[PDB]
């Protein structure tokens, strides 16, 4: 019965080409006076949101020409004709056939393209200093890769971890285009001692196979 | 200067005194 | 120019309350609904709830995460709207936007962080990734509140550094970590030194990276 | 749980809010006003500032004289002083090149200078700019060593400029005859309002150099044998010859609103047509000048009633004149709606003809008049021409002192043409400013800083002779205003000096000490190097009593003396406020343990004051 | 080569004339006519003429000053052919006929005039310009 | 007789419109193509045409 | 461009029926609401009837004077909206518009004039206004349908003239009177002569006016 | 309960002119959702009917940009900056609170303005050739005056006439700028015969006292 409205996750676009955002809806947002009740907005990285293009089609004032909204019942689509770099953050499309909004979804996550760049993957031992105060925190470090969505599981005993890690991950460096993981493995000195082989496996698009680095 | 005093008007004051040499081509 | 500029959050213990506000210019606020829009760190936008022009009634509605604890006011003398929110959790953490309209949001605030915690200012503790292109770096741990910066070499060394986003753990404490990468010629007269420096407890630490 | 009503309640709102927005834009693009932020002018009568164009008609004062020897030539005309005069060093240009340049050339480098400086821009900003320059100009014979070719092509006259200065929007020359300058703005205007570029120097430059141009109009029969044009008057016997160079500064008004420009005025709407078949070549035609007056009042949205002065062609012509006359009576002089008779006038009776400068010489005369509330005043010789009826009484000559009075839009408008002998005309509706509406460290002072610049150090006194002459002519002109024009508004070069004044009287008399080259007690001078500053801290012997107590109050150093009362309070048992404030049983400032401490706070906070 | 007869124009002041003026008129024309439009229905019509030229040296019988004007080379189209909009001469040099062609589509959108001649002429006429850049060496 | 939905949906259409016609002015004004109708060229090399 | 051509009037005799055509063009004609508006010879603007666009119901309302007799009908393959008027009377004389829109009318037609009469053909009677600055002129009684014209010398005399609106009379016939005013000097070789013209019956008069 | 709207009747105006025509409603015309349901028309002379502003102040794209409309609640106005001879016409305004509208009103004429100019009165006496047929119709003219609104009362006998007669009136003359009326009296060759005194008493404006022409 409630509607739902999917699109593309995350888009990879390159400045100076054409860029396509998919919506769809599981019902028809057609309203009676003929127009669709689908509107697009778009927050930057840092930013607070606005809005790009309402009842599907119409471009807001101040809005660069160069969006455009089109489709009608349950697919609709948002065109940039030309992406610049500034385009880049997360775009969403909101239905308002049935209000209110609990949330706006995931959106598509836009960045800019370039080349699969597998992580380079470093591991990095508690400091000393650390071990005496009663913490032990290992790093696992994955630097400069894309797209995002490295994934790090800690095994340690070839036994996986879990409820015991917290990620960190960078934005879109400027220069090079890619991103960087941080995986802190934290627990109190008496585990760590309990134990000698400590690991994170990567997994990732630009390699072949998981690739794990030990102490 | 705009830090230390603060903004004030543009007032027509004259502009740059030009030093000029005279040059007429008599061809 | 059409203007809304929020104001009014910051840290603040559970349980206590808090109210934002939304002053508005450049158009006739008393003509549109105005709603609140929140986004916890990482996460998604999520709809608090809105308050309707006085034409439609004046009327408001709320997210059921927020219902008899949060209320949404206006105030069309001054051109306000007012976020009033009671029975804080660390979970209601987030930047509140208001946003003119309640159905098509086309115009929004800067936004406000609202920090829900009951940790007490801290300093850091600076530990280092030794360099195991090599890789060493700076792990920031165990300081509140945020933020907390770094550099290195006391901002000569900018080329392959990344300080990543703090973290906040289960103490309610937060950690960050930095590294570089640099040429395995970890000796060749290059000593590395990570600037750490954290104003709301007065800390200022430079350290070392080594084998 | 939103009702079907209140959702369309919102798109709808938005979309009329759209439209607002794009009919807007329409409006913008096709008559936005454009912003008069700058205006210069060097014409005849020994003008060279628009002031001195002021000076000269509410002195009902001409210019006619003889011909002068300076150039290689019963003669009379209206010259320029120093149209031979040029700083070639000030635009890098070798003496040599600089004989070789026509003077229309020169006179237009200086005088666009000049009305950067008007406009308060410090022309180094501009250089890798957006910035056009359309000059209206016509070739007359300088040449008749070396670099003469590009002296002397009209397209170097525009592109000069942006050479020299670093401009790279578009440089035209344009050449319209008597209208060229009027045409360069309308040009000008276009250019802005298609974001060719951001902002524009138009006008017009005009030097008679070679034999033709005068003996030419002697056989021709159009020559006043006074050299004195009487437009509009029974004694109308031909116009007297001119030059002169006249260029105003054009930015889109939201532009010039957004950066805070003082605006001297703006065009309302221009527009430019041709006479077309007309009675011969060099024929005017009266309805190609209603024609075009109308089309100005089109774009400018106004109808003739709005418009209090007009500013004509007025060249003293016996038949030229009844011609213009005609064509206002049936526009200007018609619907005058009980807004009092249109005031009708004519730069040329003071300068003579300037040619293609003719056109934005009215515009700066006009320009003049709208700062003042008043009507700016012709000559007018004689009597009214019996060739013209002013029998409706609602066109008068604006024969004196004259209150310049605003229309039904509380506007003061005031209208400018410029007709050419090729039959391309002008006409360009100016309107008074629209209301402008709308932090300091070392805040109270009493005295005020003069800061002058210029490249060598005889330039420089000069610089301070002039200034010392405007302030003693210009009492009343607020010093904060002075400082800051000359501090902010000016370019600074490598030989500097600051007056550090109180009042008016003060600051004259200081810059004539620099004028001299005298070494008095609130002057300074020096020259710019750059190389950096070393920040010097000695030793002992720089304490006396309650040093910088004075400098307590600036909240930069107040806040400084405050982080080390807390650490020198924790650390010896007094502070630093206590010593330099007045001591009320506070360490003296004899112990070595706290002269020491002291002083290295009172050096702390200087340099964080700095 | 001009033929005078055709625009009104007497053999005295035809010789007179400045060949890229007798020949911007007689290019006008025929630029009319690749246009099919028969030019007497333009006859106080809104249409504009611009002209890319420069100066160049052909007087160095009367009407001498008409003859050799820059800005008459642009209203004489005018004149002869009656026509009302604006009519100017620019001088850019190399690129005198492209910003003609530029300031004559912004006067058209800006509905300066509804029709317009744009373009540029050059003859070589006077002893400089050859000899100028001999010595110049391009 | 009219439902305030028939009636709103005319005026939004309208305005829509509108505010199709507003922007193609806008365009028209900023870049509408200007028709070459006529040429004409009398250059070196017997080129009367 | 919009284009709303309308198509089908004329005469037609009390109690018969009659179909107008609006063909649409340059827009979405499915979208729109389409109304017909009549006006009777010289009187207002009287609302007929409307047909919904198909995604409102396609359904239609009529005025009181005209239910159960007309009946409209839209067929959007042909962009085609139709009037069917049924049992005409005299008093459905008048000019008919359809119009774009249900309750904002943003596009109107041309019209077409229905005419209801059951009168025969029939030429004109003329009958001179003797000249009783002076007065005189041609009264064009009894003639039907319109029109009829009227000039004065073969139209040399337009100065002066006025021929006047027809008006229908009681028998169903058409009556028009025209006028010129002339110096009193009505003999000085001044014949003055009305010159009526009534195609739809072949009738050409001329009549000489005098005392 | 219905809905009601008032206007000024005739307008003369004057090119180059500001004009102005109120409107009134019986009841505040504001819609919950801001806007006001008053839609302005204009019908020129023998032409169809045109939108000129909807929702109290919208222009429509095409009316010429010196047409506004403004006003809130129950007082709306259109406004012409400058008026040109081509706005002569009828002006309605048109509510939308209450549908159908069965009617547009009377609406506002707008001609073009003079100086007061009295009718020149004629009366004709019956040919003597329509006498030789059955009928007598006496013709009574009213010639050249402004504003609209003469009227003309036949009396045979110092006796009022009523449903004898008909009218018909010119459009405003293009030089002038004035109207002319026509009158009609028509009666059997038997009751004109029955009779002997036929006058047409013409009221105006510019008339200070009925004038009228007997045979």
């Amino acid at each position: 019965d409630v509607v739902m409205t999917q699109s593309p996750l995350s888009l990879p676009v390159t400045p100076g080409e054409p860029a396509s955002i998919s919506c769809r809806s599981s019902q028809s947002l057609l309203h009676s006076n003929g127009y669709n009740y689908l509107d697009w907005y778009l927050q930057k990285p840092g930013q607070s949101p606005q809005l790009l293009i309402y009842l599907g089609s119409n471009r807001a004032s101040g809005v660069p020409d160069r969006f455009s909204g089109s489709g009608s019942g349950t697919d609709f689509t948002l065109k940039i004709s030309r992406v610049e770099a500034e385009d880049v953050g997360v775009y969403y499309c909101m239905q308002s056939l049935q209000t209110p909004r609990l949330t706006f979804g995931p959106g598509t996550k836009v960045d800019i393209k370039r080349t699969v760049a597998a992580p380079s993957v470093f591991i990095f031992p508690p400091s000393d200093e650390q071990l005496k105060s009663g913490t032990a925190s290992v790093v696992c470090l994955l630097n400069n890769f894309y797209p995002r969505g490295a994934k790090v599981q800690w095994k340690v005993d070839n036994a996986l971890q879990s409820g015991n890690s917290q990620e960190s991950v960078t934005e879109q460096d400027s220069k090079d285009s890619t991103y960087s993981l941080s995986s802190t493995l934290t627990l109190s000195k008496a585990d760590y001692e309990k134990h000698k082989v400590y690991a994170c496996e990567v997994t990732h698009q630009g390699l072949s196979s998981p690739v794990t680095k030990s102490f | 200067w705009e830090a230390v005093l603060g903004r004030a008007g543009l007032v027509d004051l004259p502009g740059y005194p030009f030093q000029g040499k005279r040059f007429w081509l008599l061809p | 120019e059409v203007q809304l500029v929020q104001s009014g959050g910051g840290l603040v213990q559970p349980g206590r309350s808090l109210r934002l506000s939304c002053t508005a210019s450049g158009f006739t606020f008393g003509d549109y609904a105005m709603s609140w829009v929140r986004q916890a760190p990482g996460k998604g936008l999520e709809w608090v709830g809105f308050i309707r022009s006085k034409a439609y009634g004046g009327t408001t509605e709320y997210a059921a995460s927020v219902k008899g604890r949060f209320t949404i006011s206006r105030d069309d003398s001054k051109s306000i709207a007012y976020l009033q929110m009671n029975s804080l959790k660390t979970e209601d953490t987030a930047v509140y936007y208001c946003t003119r309209g309640g159905t098509l949001f086309d115009y929004w605030g800067q936004g406000t962080l609202v920090t829900v915690s009951s940790a007490s200012t801290k300093g850091p503790s600076v530990f280092p990734l030794a360099p195991s292109t090599a890789a060493l770096g700076c792990l920031v741990k165990d300081y509140f509140p945020e933020p907390v910066t770094v550099s290195w070499n006391s901002g000569a060394l900018t080329s392959g550094v990344h300080t990543f986003p703090a973290v906040l753990q289960s103490s309610g404490l937060y950690s960050l970590s930095s590294v570089v990468t640099v040429p395995s010629s970890s000796l060749g007269t290059q000593t590395y030194i990570c600037n750490v420096n954290h104003k709301p407890s007065n800390t200022k630490v430079d350290k070392k990276v080594e084998p | 749980a939103s009702t079907d009503s209140e959702k369309v309640a919102e798109y709808l709102r938005r979309a009329t809010l759209d439209l607002r927005a794009a009919r807007q834009r329409i409006r913008e693009l096709e008559s936005e006003p454009i912003a008069i932020v700058g205006m210069a002018c060097r014409l005849p009568g020994e003008v060279d500032s628009p002031e001195r164009l002021w000076e000269l008609i509410t002195s009902g004062r001409d210019s006619a004289a003889e011909v002068p020897d300076d150039r290689g030539w019963r003669a009379h005309g209206n010259f320029m002083a120093g149209a031979g005069d040029f700083d070639a060093a000030f635009f890098g240009i070798s003496p040599r090149e600089a004989l070789a340049m026509d003077p229309q050339q020169r006179q237009a480098l200086e005088t666009t200078w000049e009305a950067l400086e008007s406009a308060g821009i410090p022309p180094e900003t501009l250089r890798g700019s957006d910035t056009g320059v359309f000059v209206g100009m016509s070739h007359q014979g300088y040449a008749t060593d070396g670099y003469l070719l590009t002296g002397n092509t009209a397209s170097v006259a525009s592109g000069r400029i942006a050479y020299v200065l670093g401009l790279e929007g578009p440089a035209l020359t344009v050449d319209t005859a008597c209208s060229s300058s009027l045409v360069a703005l309308h040009t000008a205007c276009g250019s802005l309002r298609d974001g060719d570029c951001g902002l524009a120097v138009a006008g017009g430059v005009s030097v008679m150099a070679g034999p033709e141009v005068f003996t030419e109009f002697s056989r021709q029969g159009a020559l006043s044998p006074d050299g004195r044009c009487k437009p509009f008057s029974d004694e109308a016997d031909g116009f007297g010859l001119g030059e002169g160079s006249a260029f105003v500064v054009l930015q889109r008004l939201s532009d010039a609103r957004r950066e805070g420009r003082r605006v001297l005025g703006v065009v309302a709407g221009s527009a430019v047509n041709q006479d077309g078949a007309s009675n011969g070549l060099s024929a005017p035609s009266g309805v190609a000048q209603q024609r075009v007056i109308r089309r100005a009042w089109a774009r400018a949205g106004i109808t003739g009633a709005d418009v209090a002065v007009v500013e004509a062609h007025g060249t003293g012509t016996r038949l030229g004149d009844p011609v213009e006359a005609s064509a206002l009576l049936a526009t200007y002089g018609k619907s005058r709606g009980s807004s009092g008779p249109v005031l009708l006038g004519s730069v040329k009776s003071n300068i003579g003809h300037a040619q293609a400068a003719a056109g934005v010489a009215g515009v700066i005369k006009v320009l003049l008049g709208l700062e003042r509330g008043v009507v700016p005043p012709m000559l007018c010789r004689g009597e009214r021409s019996g060739l013209i009826d002013w029998s409706s009484g609602e066109i008068e000559l604006a024969d004196g002192v004259r209150e310049w009075s605003p229309a039904a839009d509380g506007v003061r408008r005031a209208g400018v043409s410029a007709f050419g002998v090729s039959g391309t005309n002008a006409h360009v509706i100016i309107a008074e400013p629209p209301e402008p509406e709308p932090r300091r460290m070392l805040p109270a002072t009493g005295v005020v800083p003069v800061v002058l610049s210029a490249r060598t150090g005889a330039a420089l006194r000069a610089q301070a002779g002039r200034l010392a002459d405007h302030l003693a002519a210009h009492p009343g002109i607020a010093p904060a205003d002075v400082s800051w024009t000359m501090a902010r508004a000016r370019q600074h070069f490598e030989e500097r000096a600051a007056v550090l004044a109180a009042d008016t009287a003060e600051a004259v008399h200081r810059l004539r000490a620099v004028a001299d080259g005298a070494v008095v007690p609130g002057v300074v001078t020096g020259s710019a190097s750059d190389g950096g500053s070393v920040f010097v801290f000695p030793g002992q012997g720089a304490q006396w009593e309650g040093m910088a107590r004075e400098l307590l109050p600036v909240p930069v150093f107040a806040e400084s003396i405050a982080e080390c009362d807390a650490v020198l309070s924790e650390v010896a048992g007094f502070s630093v406020s206590e010593v330099l404030e007045p001591r009320p049983d506070a360490p003296s400032l004899e112990r070595v343990d706290v002269v020491q401490p002291v002083l290295f706070a009172v050096m702390v906070s200087l340099a964080r004051l700095w």
